[PDB]
RNA sequence: GAGGGCGCUUACCACUUUGUGAUUCAUGACUGGGGUGAAGUCGUAACAAGGUAACCGUAGGGGAACCUGCGGUUGGAUCA
RNA sequence: UCGGGCUCAUAACCCGA
RNA sequence: AUGUUU
RNA sequence: AGGACCGAACCGACUAAUGUUGAAAAAUUAGCGGAUGACUUGUGGCUGGGGGUGAAAGGCCAAUCAAACCGGGAGAUAGCU
RNA sequence: GCUCGCCGGAAGACCAAGGGUUCCUGUCCAACGUUAAUCGGGGCAGGGUGAGUCGACCCCUAAGGCGAGGCCGAAAGGCGUAGUCGAUGGGAAACAGGUUAAUAUUCCUGUACUUGGUGUUACUGCGAAGGGGGGACGGAGAAGGCUAUGUUGGCCGGGCGACGGUUGUCCCGGUUUAAGCGUGUAGGCUGGUUUUCCAGGCAAAUCCGGAAAAUCAAGGCUGAGGCGUGAUGACGAGGCACUACGGUGCUGAAGCAACAAAUGCCCUGCUUCCAGGAAAAGCCUCUAAGCAUCAGGUAACAUCAAAUCGUACCCCAAACCGACACAGGUGGUCAGGUAGAGAAUACCAAGGCGCUUGAGAGAACUCGGGUGAAGGAACUAGGCAAAAUGGUGCCGUAACUUCGGGAGAAGGCACGCUGAUAUGUAGGUGAGGUCCCUCGCGGAUGGAGCUGAAAUCAGUCGAAGAUACCAGCUGGCUGCAACUGUUUAUUAAAAACACAGCACUGUGCAAACACGAAAGUGGACGUAUACGGUGUGACGCCUGCCCGGUGCCGGAAGGUUAAU
RNA sequence: AAUUCCUUGUCGGGUAAGUUCCGACCUGCACGAAUGGCGUAAUGAUGGCCAGGCUGUCUCCACCCGAGACUCAGUGAAAU
């Protein structure tokens, strides 16, 4: 559920929260945690590598089973948690053999539901299955990319990949982006839309929200001086340049894409 | 006003102490040069 | 002495003052529309099937009447 | 622009210079 | 298209 | 609840007077802004010079920064004084 | 030595960082001290820093650093695995009193505690670089309980007053007591114990996870404080003696209660929110390799040990950073009284101080102040600076508005003292006495005593009752930016930057991008509701035409065109 | 107009008088749509203007309390 705040103070007036009741409250499941440590966008050289990174809350890591094995063993999802390290939401799951794990959290999610993965596995929202045994048209969660690897496509709140054809020993997939891309078919993948989707509607509302979220401000190129960034200068405002990156690298449609080593797998580019 | 030299011996020893000097090709070279000048205190100690 | 009067004091209370509001009348640089006028200038929207049938409401566009979409009505002509 | 024509007649339109 | 004249 | 209100500490530094061989190589004094936050601070760590860092002023990088300091090439050159 | 003044959330008192003998005692004064100097943080001598339990080493880990081999690199060397270091963070133990010219949770007295070896004696499956558990954690907020701590009375010791009064509802002072041990409360949390079964916990496990039945309702962790004990003591005004007038012995009263009360403690709790909130060891338990009369495990008691190094002094400064005994800078801890909302402020206590030139004079002028006739912004670039406002409760309060606001708008009224209601009220706290009871850190009933605002009425003094210090001036029109925020440390704080929101645009993950000749690494343990680039800059109403030029995107048919 | 040169444009308002301010005109030397346009409650140590209060800011100074300045005594500089 999304909520508007009363304007008892500018900077709250525009806030729009997304508060989910069916979320667990308080500390997570201890054993599936581990350190994290911020990086200030900085290198192993100590150099800022990616700008705008730093500050923001503490953040301990939830393991989150991406491969989805435990074939045959069923599990019952005890609860849905909040994970600070993704837009997605989290399911604490518990298998019949007495083992707990974290799983993403489909659209249907819901504590009490039953879950299972493997070649057998019934096609039901929330289950994992090599795509070879998955009706063409299904909508499917976090999709592996190499059979076995981990799943990487459609991991984000509201995302989902539609299977559009499975000729050959490969499947063609309509990613969220628009692109259509073949993949190994023996490749795992969970049933259903990834959860939440209300994400999209948050508003933040004041600079601090992003601040306490690890996003330091961005200073336009025009604001600076000729010696810092390819833009900037001119007595007042101005521009008269050819829109480029601070390293003079040209912008505004240049693609940069360059693989050849993976072209094959791309059947039709986004638009 | 708050001046530039705020003392701290941990740091002092870590930035310009004997071993830090001893820990890198050029550091050692700093020692060489000084010993060759006949300096009485290579590095600063107890 | 008692009683009264004057004086003083208290209560009510007209002027009068201070603040901030409602409200009505006159007026105001400029300015929207509306009414009336003799032959002006531009086109010709409506009237006949008015030469894109007309209108109502709504919205967008345009020197102008008006154009265009959307739905609705017939207060529409033909043997369609 | 000018002369001729179409029109009841102006314009448009057509013709000739 | 107009005629107190596109 | 609040980058909410008033207001000490603490962070700042808008005005004025003084000072300007100062008490001080940037202060004092009377006022001033913020003050649960993009808050403020101790210790320790990382980034190194055409490079870092910058809510961007060419601001900051050990009292100096349109390219630091130290040594070296070096007795650079100087149709100038 | 007697007075006078100054700070008292410091100008006191402790700690760290830093200094590094400034500490204490003699002695000296050239130089150092902005003067003198007999005095000093000066000179010279001599003295002084006592630990099982305070700190450090040590155990453990963070960010980060190093790093056998290894991967890269013309060389130098860059990176990194096993590891190994690294505190600002986790890990066992002591309190009060006394003492020295100077040390003391270190010496001394008193009274405790920790963990290991040995020994003896009873009882017993012990055992890992390993599993689980624990350690282990955010923000804000709301009380309840409690202590530190204070007031008053009671108590005790002393006093009966330089000038009217003062044997009393009078005056002064003190009224202190730790760890540890016992109890295990206010209160917080969680249902227990049993047996059996298993595709998990890199192997096993009697552990943790999961599944079944069984069977009990009270059980188990947690926990400030109070009380008892420590205390037969210590401390304690003051006595009485000696004094080399510094002090040294010996001695010692009272030592309670009620009330108030933190920002500390119960509380790493509780309620709740989103930004979702270290690691590892010690520790508890679980097995394995194994040892199986052993050894080890438990407990009581006895004994031995607990090294080493730091320990003076300064500390919001004359001892540190500032060239100075420099109006600057500098992290943590404590928090008495009266008044007060208070860590503001004003006066004091304790404690420390009057700032290392002094003495006179009492001009202009300058500095910093106090008061001002009439006038009151005429001054001036400009009301710069002054002067003014200045508390609390209540009444009351416009346009506009994003319905919060604007508003502390504005503007008014009350404000001291005494008496009364009421020899001190509503409230608070709360003992006897009474009863009960799962019996006591119980409950119920009881309302003594102790505490104590506010209100109305009557009365009263002054020029004036928020009386000092403290302590918003208010109102109308308009530009710019929505706003909190940031910036030129040292002439600019702004209308500049940033911002939430908006758009364009790139990127399919070995991503685009970025640091790096590379290995590696950031992006991201993320994955198009994400991440980078650019412009715009809340929100409302909106964002038209132009693709010629430049830029960018797609396109090949031809013309041209490189090495070859 | 943070943009208007001509410019103290012109009219209205406020003033005893107003190169500023406010409202208007539009002839925009040389606004205008994310180089964002035009609005906008709140906010601002923000630029411009007006009013009450207040005043030594002033007409126009006066007195007074402190620190220097002046005399004595010790030390004892500087720029040039
Ligand atoms: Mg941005
Ligand atoms: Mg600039
Ligand atoms: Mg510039
Ligand atoms: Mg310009
Ligand atoms: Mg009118
Ligand atoms: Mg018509
Ligand atoms: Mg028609
Ligand atoms: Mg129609
Ligand atoms: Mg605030
Ligand atoms: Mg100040
Ligand atoms: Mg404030
Ligand atoms: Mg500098
Ligand atoms: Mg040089
Ligand atoms: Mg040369
Ligand atoms: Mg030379
Ligand atoms: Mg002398
Ligand atoms: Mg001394
Ligand atoms: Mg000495
Ligand atoms: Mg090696
Ligand atoms: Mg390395
Ligand atoms: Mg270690
Ligand atoms: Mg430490
Ligand atoms: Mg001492
Ligand atoms: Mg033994
Ligand atoms: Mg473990
Ligand atoms: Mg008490
Ligand atoms: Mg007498
Ligand atoms: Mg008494
Ligand atoms: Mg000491
Ligand atoms: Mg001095
Ligand atoms: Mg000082
Ligand atoms: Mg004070
Ligand atoms: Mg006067
Ligand atoms: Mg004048
Ligand atoms: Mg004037
Ligand atoms: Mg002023
Ligand atoms: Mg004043
Ligand atoms: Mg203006
Ligand atoms: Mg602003
Ligand atoms: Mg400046
Ligand atoms: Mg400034
Ligand atoms: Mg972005
Ligand atoms: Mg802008
Ligand atoms: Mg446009
Ligand atoms: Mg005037
Ligand atoms: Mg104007
Ligand atoms: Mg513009
Ligand atoms: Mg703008
Ligand atoms: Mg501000």
């Amino acid at each position: 559920a999304v909520v508007k705040c009363k304007p008892t103070s500018p900077g709250r007036r525009h806030v729009v929260k997304v508060v989910n009741p069916e979320l667990h409250k308080g500390k997570p499941f201890a054993p599936l945690l581990e350190k994290n440590s911020k990086s200030g966008g900085r290198n192993n050289n100590g150099r800022i590598t990616t700008r705008h990174i730093g500050g923001g809350h503490k953040q301990a890591y939830r393991i989150v089973d991406f491969k989805r094995n435990k074939d045959g063993i069923p599990a019952v999802v005890e609860r849905l948690e909040y994970d600070p390290n993704r837009s997605a939401n989290i399911a604490l799951v518990l298998y019949k053999d007495g083992e707990r794990r974290y799983i993403l959290a489909p659209k249907g999610l819901k504590a009490g539901d039953q879950i299972q993965s493997g070649v057998d596995a019934a096609i039901k929202p929330g289950n994992t299955l090599p795509m070879r045994n998955i009706p063409v048209g299904s909508t499917v969660h976090n999709v592996e990319m190499k059979p076995g690897k981990g799943g990487q496509l459609a991991r984000s709140a509201g995302t989902y990949v539609q299977i559009v054809a499975r000729d050959g020993a490969y499947v063609t997939l309509r990613l969220r982006s628009g692109e259509m891309r073949k993949v190994e078919a023996d490749c795992r993948a969970t049933l259903g839309e990834v959860g939440n989707a209300e994400h999209m509607l948050r508003v933040l509302g004041k600079a601090g929200a992003a601040r306490w979220r690890g996003v330091r401000p961005t200073v336009r190129g025009t604001a600076m001086n000729p010696v810092d960034h390819p833009h900037g200068g001119g007595e007042g405002r101005n521009f008269g340049k050819h829109p480029v990156t601070p390293w003079g690298v040209q912008t505004k449609g240049k693609k940069t894409r360059s693989n050849k080593r993976t072209d094959k797998f791309i059947v039709r580019r986004r638009s | 006003m708050k001046r530039t030299f705020q003392p701290s011996v941990l740091k002092r020893n870590r930035s310009h102490g004997f071993r830090a000097r001893m820990a890198t090709k050029n550091g050692r070279q700093v020692l060489a040069r000084r010993r060759a000048k006949g300096r009485a205190r290579l590095t600063v100690s107890k």
